[PDB]
Parts: structure tokens; C-alpha cells; sequence
């Protein structure tokens, strides 16, 4: 065994990222955090202007970027009326509050480095929060309710 | 400026020719197994307990012994084979910190095995990759384009041991090492293959990692009182491949021109 | 056995592409070719210019060629927010890129045919890269998350 | 019908099945290219406008 | 059928099988033609491997307690377009044009 030389590669290798493993803070309600069960990213697009030129020749052009949009949510309640009290709270007062998305639990306090932190994470700013409709029926005893939560945010911020 | 009658001559660049060879190399399959039984052991360590008792004697001596003595390798079709065979060859207790009397047939064990038989992964994780990297000499040359194919592999754990809480502890352990922080890479390990004169790394992966269910083995106490609980996993690697090459150097000229 | 004659076919023989093999290179951002799982190729099409004579006859003409269409690819994440930090780049800077579609994985040096490469591999010049929402969720252990992705060409070449 | 044996026992009912269109123009839709299906081949799907039929 | 006295070949020679089937399907690697001499001429026959890609081995030992042997099996199906011809007889002719004026 003589090492005769190095070994580079020029491809992007790492593990793939499991989705079972997400957070979502809700500003300063942190206590509603575990009952989540279902989270999306914003939609990260742009607007398209279309143009004619001469003939029949098409072009597409970057546009102004889009800021608002609609999420969905999906989460569970216990018996306290957590959830309910929640939103009425949010009925009642009209307010908007800040949601932080994060890819990865935490990470650990080693903190190697930040950089692959704040890749995955994204920021929500003034946001509102609503609810549909939910479901209550017998012929199911081992089901749960479970409350559908639309989220309307206003900036999406990262880094 | 270099210019003669009506064309320019811009510039002379230098490039690197690469002609194939028939032949090729690649690594083996033999050394994930040994990878695959020293990653198992850092479940084990870093873990306490902080109060001494009765029932934690079993789980702390079983902590405090040597990987060696843990674990033992081979494939067997019953308990009953896998307890003999331990009883015909000594065993367990290898690694002695006392001189007194003591006990070579430990209660507490690990067995891990793997099948020979194997396929292609064939799913969504991994993808067949061509020429991925390249294999470079001592001087600034390249001897070969490195390629990777997926490979799946199955093994199986086996846990026994005389008292069932023993037997639950280290059950409750592994499940936690397993489960906990998949998304940060906790358990997955490299095996650095030497696949001829170079040292190219080897990633293994666990497929469906959370995903974690327990088999029971034993039929009853009525013959042995003895305690037996397996699982099966499965393990992604990405076996590297390398075609030999020849390097030839050449020039690239460019030319400006007027038309007619 | 006596050789009376030659045979000669008339007909298209050869091996049937596998679309298990192909290559999407995204210009000068190569490291992320790996990641790719689900693409396509551009329609290829023409408009139609409809016409009716006397009576009730119809003749339908070739018109301007398509340039500009839409394309999806399906791609996989990993730990290290690779494609995260791509389209967050894309977003921030308007940019154009060129994207190299080929039906095979790469032509052996041993290769003595040029054409049969040519004709297989097609480019997108021009092009803009979005995505959609992407979808986290619990109760899928074993899942990995799946960015989708929205390409918008603007011309097409070949050979 | 693949052909008519050499025999040519009758020809009306060769013609009967026949048909033919003039003046056609030949598109095609998109391609799927995907992994995770390794038994696939590819299936470029063709549409084709014609401008008259004809028959016998 | 493949079998082997220590396991460590037995990987060897399953993983050249592995490699050689899987690498490169799009440009023909295992694909071969056999010559079939009909009648008085030779008309190649084009075989290919169905499902190529898909790879998956069995084993066939209940384990080392008798023999010490490692046995491993593996399925194909082969593709082959079997020719078939039909003798003709030839025969010459002519055809001639003419162009006429009506009535």
C-alpha cells in the first residue's frame, strides 16, 4: 500500500435531508410549537413580462417580486382549548406577529459552523393568522381534531 | 500585435488530452461491515448513571466492557446455534480487569450479521453519478475518473440477555442513538476505501433510520429463561468505481481574419 | 454451408433509450447536476394559422416557431441548504443561465461518432429559474423533502 | 392490415381498409425524462394535423 | 448460479457482475448479436437483456452447518427478433406511358 497521490471530486455530496424534523415559532407564542404537524415554505418566485418582438419572437423578462402569498398549516388541540383560544384571541385583536421556518431542529451547541444554519432557516414578517372550518363527527373513535390554519404573510426574509 | 497581411494572431493556449484504457478498478464491500460495527459502539458511549443499584450492576458492567467483548460477528439461523457456538469457542470475556474468579458467559450480548446475497438500490436517495472526481499523481497529472454506483446491503442485530430490564435498557439506548437528530447527520459513517494506490472515502447510510421496530425471538421462559429481541437494517453505499487514463498535452491556436 | 448471397434491411434497428440516464448541467453552477431526480424536454412545436376557402373547405399553415415555454424539475435537498442558497441567489440577482439537456450520460473517449451525441443533446439559452412551495410534514418518517422547480427557456438550439 | 399476401386473392377489400391523408404537419409534445424507474424507455408522444382524407 | 468457498470472492465476483450490467445502458454494453447462418445467407439476431438495470440476488444456502459452501442465484431474460423468410421467384416486365388527346 504506497499513497501515490489525492483524491478530489467536483460534485456536491452530503446526506439528504429528512422532513420529519421542522420548527415553527410563532413570535412570541412559543408554547403552541409542539402541536404542529404540517408546514410549508413560501413560494420564492417572480413576476414574468411578456413581450413580441419582430415576427413572431418571444421574450420573457424578470419582474417585480412577489411578496405576499398563502401557507398552510395543520396542527392539533388539547383539551386546555389551546388552539381555540388562540385564535380567537387572534379574532378578537387584530395584530400581526413574526413565524420562523427552520429545515433542521436545532443545532447543536458545538456550532462547527453557522453558515448551513442560516441556509435553511426563513422568516415570515407581518403575518396573519385564520382558520377553516373543523370537523367533528362519531363513527371514528380513534381520530383527533385537527384545526386547518391559513397563514397570510407580507416579507419573506433570509440570512 | 502580431499581424501579417490582414490576420491577427491573438493567442496560444495549452490543453490536456485524456485516451482511455480497457482496464479498471474497484473497491470491496468487505469493509463496511467492520465500519458498520465500530459506528454501532458510539450508541453505548457517553452515556452515565448517576445512582448505583441492584438493577443498573448488569447495564454498567456491560458499559464498562471493551467493543471486543460486546459484540461478536457471524451469521447463524437460531439462538440456540448462536449460544453454542459461543459456548464451543471461548469467548466474552477476552479483555479481564480482575484476577479472581469471573464469568466467560456474559448475559448481556450483541450479535451482528449480514447476508451475502445484496441488490441495487433502485429508489429515490441515490442516483448513479459518472465521473464524479478525478485521480491525480504526485506531479500535475490525472490517472483515472472516478464513478459510483449505489449498493444496498442487509444485516441484522440480535440483543439477548438473562434479566429483562438489562435487555430494555439496551434496547431504550440504541432506539434513542437511532431516532434522535437525523437531519444532523448522527448516525452514518465513511469507511476510507484503498482502491489501488489511493485513499477514496466510502458514506454509508441507514435507510428508513426512524423508522424502528422490535422482533421477538423466544418463545417462552419453559426451557431457558432467556430474553431475545432482533431487528433488520439496511445500509446504502456508494462503491466507487475508476477507469485508468493516459495524458497527452496539445496547443489551441486562435486567429482573427478579414474575409476574402 | 455456402455463402450465396448478402442480406440488407431496410429498417431502424438499435437499442431503446433508458430514461434512467441523463445529464442537467445549469451552465457555470455544475456542483449541482447530482441533485436532480425529474426533467424534461422543450415542446418543439409551431403555431397554426386556420383558414377556411370558398364552400367549406380548411387548410391549417405552419406559422412562427415557439420559443419560450415552461419546464419542471424535480430535485432532492440535502443537510447542507445547496439548493436553499441556489434559488435564494437566483431570486436576489437577476441572472439568465443556460441549461445543456442531454439523453445520455456522456460519450466514452473510445467514441468514433459525433452525430449520434449531437443529435441526443438539446440547450436552453436564456432561462429563469423559480420554484414553489415545498412541502415539511410529520407522520412520513422515511421521506425526504423534494424542492420543485419551474424553468422558463427563451430559445433552443440544437447541433 | 400488416400487407396483402402475394396471392392477391381480392382487392377491394385491401382499399376497404386503407386510408390516406394529404398535406399533414408533424409536432411533438414534451418528454419525460425521470429516475426511480429504471425499466422505462421513452415514449415521445407525436401530434399530427392532417388536411384531407382520402380513400380507394 | 454463482458459489465460492470464502464469502470475500463471492462479493468480488457478484459486484464485477453488478458493474458490468448496470454501467452504461444507454450506450449498448450488455447487448450482443448472434450470426444465424438461414439457408445459404447470414443474418445477424440482435439479443438484449430485459430489465437490465434491476438487479437483485437470491440465496440459496440455509447456512454453513453442513458444507461450508455460499451459493448465490440470479434471474434473466433475454429478447431475441427470431427472422423468418419466404422464398419468391422473380419475374421481369415493363410499363409504358402514353399521353392522349380526348375524343
Amino acid at each position: 500500500k504506497f499513497i501515490k497521490g489525492r483524491y478530489t471530486a467536483n460534485a456536491a455530496k452530503g446526506e439528504r435531508l429528512v422532513s420529519s424534523e421542522f420548527l415553527l415559532t410563532f413570535a412570541g407564542h412559543e408554547d403552541i410549537s409542539v402541536l404542529v404537524r404540517t408546514s410549508q415554505i413560501p413560494e420564492m418566485t417572480r413576476e414574468d413580462v411578456e413581450d413580441y418582438g419582430p415576427n413572431g419572437v418571444k421574450f420573457n423578462q424578470h419582474g417585480p417580486i412577489r411578496n405576499s402569498g398563502e401557507i398552510q398549516v395543520q396542527c392539533v388541540e388539547t383539551i386546555e382549548g389551546d388552539i381555540l383560544q388562540f385564535i380567537k384571541d387572534r379574532i378578537a385583536a387584530k395584530d400581526y406577529v413574526d413565524i420562523t421556518m427552520a429545515a433542521t431542529p436545532e443545532s447543536k451547541s458545538s456550532g462547527v459552523n453557522a453558515v448551513t444554519k442560516a441556509a435553511t432557516t426563513i422568516e415570515m414578517l407581518d403575518c396573519k393568522i385564520y382558520s377553516d372550518a373543523i370537523d367533528f363527527s362519531t363513527e371514528d373513535v380513534t381520530a383527533a381534531v385537527r384545526p386547518s390554519l391559513r397563514i397570510v404573510y407580507n416579507w419573506i426574509e433570509w440570512d | 500585435m502580431i499581424l501579417n497581411n490582414q490576420e491577427w494572431l491573438l493567442a496560444i493556449f495549452k490543453k490536456k488530452g485524456l485516451t482511455p484504457t480497457g482496464k479498471l478498478e474497484f473497491a470491496t464491500i468487505d469493509g463496511i461491515d467492520s465500519a458498520l460495527a465500530q459506528a454501532l459502539n458510539e450508541a453505548f458511549d457517553s452515556q452515565v448513571v448517576s445512582f448505583n443499584d441492584r438493577i443498573n450492576q448488569s447495564f454498567r458492567e456491560f458499559l464498562k466492557r471493551t467493543p471486543r467483548d460486546r459484540i461478536t460477528l457471524g451469521t447463524f439461523s437460531d439462538v440456540k446455534e448462536w449460544l453454542s457456538s459461543f459456548e464451543a469457542d471461548r469467548a466474552g470475556r477476552k479483555d479481564t480487569a480482575s484476577a479472581g474468579p469471573v464469568n466467560k458467559l456474559a448475559m448481556p450480548l450483541v450479535n451482528l450479521s449480514r447476508s451475502p446475497a445484496f441488490s441495487i438500490y433502485e429508489g429515490e436517495l441515490c442516483r448513479d453519478n459518472y465521473d464524479e472526481g478525478h485521480v491525480t499523481n504526485e506531479n500535475d497529472e490525472i490517472e483515472a475518473l472516478v464513478s459510483t454506483i449505489p449498493f444496498s446491503l442487509e444485516y441484522s442485530l440480535w440483543i439477548a440477555s438473562d434479566e429483562k430490564e438489562s435487555l430494555g435498557m439496551v434496547t431504550t439506548a440504541l432506539a434513542f442513538w437511532l431516532r434522535m437528530y437525523a437531519s444532523l447527520g448522527q448516525a452514518s459513517f465513511t469507511h476510507i476505501a484503498n482502491v489501488g494506490g489511493y485513499e477514496i472515502p466510502v458514506t454509508c447510510y441507514i435507510e428508513g433510520q426512524k423508522s424502528i421496530a422490535f422482533q421477538d425471538l423466544t418463545t417462552g421462559t419453559a426451557d431457558n429463561r432467556l430474553f431475545a429481541v432482533g431487528l433488520n437494517l439496511t445500509v446504502v453505499a456508494e462503491l466507487p468505481i475508476l477507469a485508468y487514463m493516459q495524458q497527452t498535452t496539445g496547443t489551441i491556436t486562435v486567429k482573427a481574419k478579414i474575409l476574402e
